[PDB]
């Protein structure tokens, strides 16, 4: 379903 | 054949065009693509939507900004453009197969499961990823 | 930039494409990305892609032409150039990149230059339209 | 139909 983000903090 | 591959990567190595973030620092980027990130999560995608455009606008050449693009676009099923994304963060970002399986995703979507078979086979073949793999073989399997 | 495992396929002779075991297929469909984007005008995504497959395959011609292309667009003269004397070396008859030479040292300011790449292009290609530009880019250098 | 276009090789149709 929904993809999953990188999650922040570089 | 030394002399050859240099020259060519002499001619890349120079031809690298601007880094696009037209001199607007750095960590700042970062708040930017936090709350794409935090936006994205909730759930409210037209925001999240232009804050990753306006991020891939400004910094081409990252894969988080062109994966968090291409993410969007394939929950708007928005689903040729989310491979399209894909297939740049691919050229971009050379390792991860992530965008590989979510093109396969993509592909399934638009009645092609031949390309779509191809990219989980890459994935398994390639990735290193012990979930992606598993969820990558789940698919091939369901499309035999 | 960044990834130098580029600088192991160097003097080990090897591309960075069989380093990393890339199909054949996948190449080609990055390939087909690169020729439409470029055709529908979408330079920063063609380029983008010309330069992953340059960088996979420093030997595929097409791929050299590819982003020597983009750079002559983008005006990036003397990187197009340098391309094309590599593209020119591995297809070592096909005139193209010689002509574009010429086209790209026209605008580096070095017209003699874009004459004897002209003058090559008439003395050696069989291509016939090529040739017709050259020789009108000949006529016009004066 | 521009002459500073290059003409790139078609991919293998």
């Amino acid at each position: 379903l929904i993809p999953e983000l990188k999650a922040p903090k570089s | 054949n030394e002399s050859i591959s240099t020259a060519v990567i002499d001619a890349i190595n120079s031809g690298a065009t601007l880094k696009d973030i037209n001199a607007i620092p750095d960590d700042m980027m970062d708040d930017i693509y936090s709350y794409a990130y935090d936006f994205y999560n909730k759930g409210r995608i037209e925001e999240a939507e232009v804050f990753f455009r306006f991020l891939c606008i400004y910094d081409f050449y990252n894969v988080d900004y062109i994966m968090g693009l291409a993410a969007i676009y394939q929950i708007k099923e928005q689903f040729q453009q989310a491979a399209d994304l894909y297939a740049v963060a691919f050229a971009l970002g050379k390792n991860d197969y992530t965008p590989v399986f979510h093109t396969g995703q993509c592909q399934l979507r638009l009645k092609a499961p031949l390309k779509a078979k191809e990219c989980f086979e890459l994935v398994i073949q390639h990735s290193n990823d012990e979930k992606l793999k598993i969820k990558a073989q789940s698919y091939l399997d369901a499309i035999q």
